[PDB]
């Protein structure tokens, strides 16, 4: 199975601007990328990339309608500033299970202002003193986190 | 070879004797024909083998092309000869060629041994990883017991074992699969897949499977554990004057609980037998009906024995009274009604046994011999096994003996019932009274001097090995071995579940079962609404989801039609009991709307369909305007963890599509995927020639016969010409459904009794 | 967690109530082994 | 709005009360043996 097969199954061989969500899960990728998603995409709301072996974020269509994106179980470790230049309209961010070394990796999210929830589970950065407080004062725009900002609501 | 087969057949028929015998003896009679061998068995195998090993070519090689791999004489050593043979019609050879083959020659495949000889390698694994301990040189007390020599993958009776073996490794000659392949479908498919890819002779595999399935049991002297794993090593573990510590490298409690629940459910109603058997054969334990572990173990709890009697199975004919297992030794007791005053002052009319009698008595780990006369216990011999078991044995034998002292020792009252709320006979009422208050007849029974002797030593009322014992009771420091001749004699079953001998005598009563509740260590999934309206909400949800899952094909087919008849199913009525009354209607309306949307504007999604279907049993209550209410969290009775998540999953229900698995009430089940493709993968076991019924005779209109692979090509409802068993041409029709004879019989009985009651 | 008024109760009753609240974990009978010690036996520990 | 209804579930902690939504009814406990049933209000 490949990203192309998932794209064909979800789109069912139709125009790219017909679905506002994608499910790219359990898909092998060339050197850890997210190919199979052409830049021609114009409308997209939800994303899902799990067990894709994504190692970096360097290929992504420019978008202005996406609000949620899901990355998990990946060895990606690099600056995410490119998201601002690609789609500065993210509201739900999920990095659960990813591999991030230190706090500097999550710095480039400051320039994004629409993010309200960020998820980081069993991450090497999560095991630090005052990581919760340090992240909060580092990303003032954030309104939610792993789930315990002040209360518990569901996405 | 088939041409060689036909040529050999023609040559054999050329003689008139072959023609007359072949055309005379039917296929069934073939067995007799085979047994007419010379039987000139060697008188002394040792001498024969010794002489043969010194002969030039004792080995009898089968004619073939293998010999060309090896010369008739290698390195100046004679190996094989080209002289003809009369005994086997092959060639002759010597162990020299065998050793050379072990040295050089063709190299075979090593895969087959990984799985084919699974039992032997499992034995080796259990030996290697075992942990040894100290050795206790002191004397060891051993009891003779009927033990299973070797562990079994799935114990089954010999006939079922043979049928399963044939269904596994003999795809042909599989006419009309019985009511045994569906029970063992998982074993069938597992062994079929494992043994595929081999080239060993089929008879070897058949014998190995027989060893792996058919049970082997024997009388052995054992002390301590008794599972087959320990019996394998009994030769090293045990010892007359030495013992070793050994730890080799469940369903029972669940079946006990299920049988007890079935007994309690059926007793309260009239005609308990039919209802009990319906529930028993409609029950399942995680992969199989209850006739997969009941038929495995020998005997068991009284409830299991009663259920087996209700079903078709063999039960040990020991007399169960409360917990006592009694085996008569001699004497005949005349059961005559008599009026006896009880110690409480009341007078009861009950049956008493005139005449002397003796019984081997067992209870848990306690064994003994009891000798009783009418209205009196005479003698009791026991071994020290356990305080609880010894007390139970003493009290139960006391009550059974109907000793006048036991009656005069009553102090309270006897008006008890069971969990079903029924008044029992005075004997069982007294049993319960004395067991509840053990220190009632013990105090006034009277004491007897200690058994002055080399080994015979007494026991006091407190069960401690203390002298000044009870009148009659004696504890011998020896081993009492009892319960011989387990004839499994013919036993009848009355409607009220109480068994009786070939004569009118009663062996097991409906009330022998003890009213003790436990927790099923496994998913006890039934198939009848009547049963599961007892337990907790989680059990109800699990059973409803299992009912939905089992008959997924029918529900999925009815979904396409789009009619409300699909939703008005009795299976969900019990579910209605665990949904809040004030809000169930809103759930039903919301789920109905969601499922209509699913049918209209999207495609199949099994997980959400299963999740949302059951809540629609109750009538809907739409919004004032008319639109359905919307929810995302269905609350259930008990609150807290008893709640369903509409979106992805919850504690009671969570389906993961990455691996396509289903977790219900903390239990993982494999939904390979969706689609009739996954339906057929579920049907990947079953049995060869299971989708075809028999109808008509040869009917040569179809010409020659067709194989199973070509049989599948025919569309449902066609007619095909096939061979049944060893020949027997017949005409068959491909089935359009899956059948269950037990369900049909149960429904017929239900209709019959409904008619009887309505006329009455 | 199991919120309580604040009364003092025997540890056995507290454990029973806590397992009742999380009934799913209590009724787990099929263990999905994830890691094993060099010498310890998983079956014995699970049965215990 | 009512009284103790075991069907609705056990008593709800402040954590669940704070995250509750208007128009939803819950159960609370004043002291030992005096539970009560309450409902959220917009006002």
């Amino acid at each position: 199975m490949e990203m192309g097969r998932r794209i064909h199954l979800e789109l069912r061989n139709r125009t790219p601007s017909d679905v506002k969500e994608l499910v790219l899960d359990n898909s092998r990728s060339n050197e850890g990328k997210l190919e199979g998603l052409t830049d021609e995409f114009e409308e997209l709301e939800f994303l899902s990339t799990i067990n894709v072996g994504l190692t970096s974020i360097a290929n992504l269509p420019k978008l202005n309608k996406l609000k949620k994106l899901e990355l998990s179980d990946n060895r990606v470790s690099g600056g995410l500033e490119v998201l601002a230049e690609k789609c500065p309209n993210l509201t739900h961010l999920n990095l659960s299970g990813n591999k991030i070394k230190d706090l500097s990796t999550i710095e480039p999210l400051k320039k994004l202002e629409n993010l309200k929830s960020l998820d980081l589970f069993n991450c090497e950065v999560t095991n630090l003193n005052d990581y919760r407080e340090n992240v909060f004062k580092l990303l003032p725009q954030l309104t939610y986190l792993d789930g315990y900002d002040r209360d518990d609501k569901e996405a | 070879m088939t041409l060689a087969k036909i040529e050999l057949l023609k040559q054999l028929l050329r003689d008139n004797e072959a023609k007359t015998v072949l055309k005379q003896t039917t296929v069934d009679q073939y067995n007799i024909i085979r047994k007419f061998n010379t039987s000139r068995i060697e008188k002394n195998p040792s001498l024969r083998m010794k002489w043969a090993m010194c002969s030039n070519f004792p080995l009898a090689l089968t004619k073939g092309d293998m010999a060309n791999r090896i010369p008739l004489e290698y390195k100046g050593i004679q190996l094989k000869t080209n002289a003809e043979d009369i005994g086997t019609k092959g060639q002759m050879c010597s162990i020299a060629a065998v050793t050379w083959w072990n040295t050089y020659g063709p190299i075979g495949d090593t895969e087959g041994f990984e799985r084919v000889y699974e039992s032997f390698f499992l034995r080796k694994m259990r030996l290697d990883n075992a942990t040894w301990g100290r050795i206790t040189f002191g004397p060891v007390e051993r009891v003779r017991k009927r033990v299973l020599l070797n562990p079994l993958t799935k114990e089954m009776p010999p006939d079922e074992a043979s049928n399963v073996i044939m269904e596994i490794l003999f795809p042909k000659e599989a006419g009309i699969p019985r009511e045994s392949t569906w029970i063992h479908r998982e074993l069938i498919k597992e062994k079929r897949e494992k043994l595929k890819g081999t080239m060993i002779t089929p008879i070897v595999l058949a014998y190995m499977l027989e060893r792996e399935l058919v049970a082997r049991r024997r009388f052995l002297p054992v002390a301590g554990a008794t599972s087959a794993e320990f019996i394998e090593m009994l030769h090293c573990l045990q010892g007359e004057n030495w013992r070793q510590i050994y730890h080799p490298g469940s369903r029972s409690q669940s079946m006990i609980v299920a049988c007890r629940k079935i007994i309690r459910r059926s007793i309260v109603a009239s005609n308990p037998l039919e209802l009990a058997v319906e529930i028993a054969n409609k029950t399942v334990i995680d992969t199989e009906p209850l006739k997969s572990c009941l038929a495995a173990i020998d005997g068991g709890d009284v409830a299991c024995d009663i259920i087996r009697a209700a079903l078709g199975l063999k039960i040990r004919q020991r007399q169960r009274f409360g917990r006592l297992e009694l085996k008569r030794i001699s004497g005949r007791g005349f059961k005559n009604d008599e009026e006896i005053l009880i110690g409480n002052g009341t007078i009861q009319k009950i049956g008493i046994w005139d005449g002397e009698e003796e019984f081997h008595v067992r209870c848990g780990e306690c064994r003994g011999i009891l000798k009783k006369s009418k209205m009196k216990l005479e003698k009791l011999l026991i071994n020290s096994a356990k305080k609880e078991d010894m007390r139970d044995l003493i009290i139960l034998c006391m009550v059974f003996s109907q000793d006048t002292r036991m009656f005069q020792g009553v102090r309270g009252e006897i008006n008890f019932l069971n969990r079903a709320g029924q008044l029992l006979s005075p004997m069982y009422q007294l049993q319960r009274y004395f067991l509840n208050r053990s220190n009632d007849l013990f105090d006034q029974w009277g004491y007897e001097e200690s058994p002055k002797a080399s080994e015979l030593h007494g026991i006091n009322e407190s069960m401690n090995a203390s002298d000044y014992t009870l009148k009659g009771v004696v504890v011998t420091r020896n081993v009492i071995d009892d319960f011989s001749s387990t004839e499994t004699e013919k036993v009848s079953i009355t409607k009220n579940l109480s068994l009786i001998k070939r004569t009118g005598e009663v062996i097991m009563g409906a009330n022998d079962v003890s009213e003790l509740e436990s927790q099923a260590q496994l998913m006890i999934t039934y198939d009848t609404p009547k049963m599961w309206e007892m337990g907790t909400t989680k059990e109800l949800v699990q059973n409803t989801y299992q009912w939905v899952l089992k008959n997924l094909v029918t529900l999925k087919a009815q979904f396409l039609l789009g009619k409300e008849d699909m939703f008005q199913w009795d299976a969900f009525e019990a579910f209605e009991s665990i949904i809040p009354q004030k809000m169930a209607g809103q759930y039903s309306g919301f789920a109905r709307a969601v499922l209509k949307q699913m049918r209209d504007q999207e495609v199949m999604k099994t997980d959400q369909f299963i999740k949302l279907l059951p809540f629609c049993f109750s009538p809907p209550k739409l919004r004032s305007n008319g639109e359905p209410y919307q929810f995302l969290k269905l609350v259930l009775k008990g609150g807290g963890e008893n709640f369903i998540e509409v979106r992805k999953g919850s504690p009671l229900f969570s389906y993961n599509p990455q691996t396509e698995v289903l977790t219900i009430c903390g239990r993982m089940m494999s939904l390979k995927g969706k689609i009739e493709d996954e339906e057929r993968n579920r049907s990947m076991g079953n049995a060869v020639l299971a989708g075809f019924l028999v109808s008509g005779k040869y009917d040569p209109d179809l010409g020659d016969f067709k194989t199973i692979e070509e049989l599948e090509k025919l569309k449902p409802g066609e007619k095909a010409n096939i061979l049944l068993y060893q020949g027997k041409p017949v005409k068959v029709v491909k089935r359009k459904r899956y059948s269950a004879l037990s369900n049909d019989i149960s429904q017929g009985i239900k209709r019959q009794r409904m008619t009887v009651e309505s006329m009455g | 967690a199991n919120m309580t008024e604040g009364k003092s109760k025997k540890p056995k009753t507290l454990a029973k109530e806590c397992l009742e609240k999380y009934s799913t974990l209590r009724d787990q009978t099929d263990p999905i082994l994830i890691m094993k010690s060099e010498k310890a036996n998983e079956n014995f520990l699970w049965k215990l």
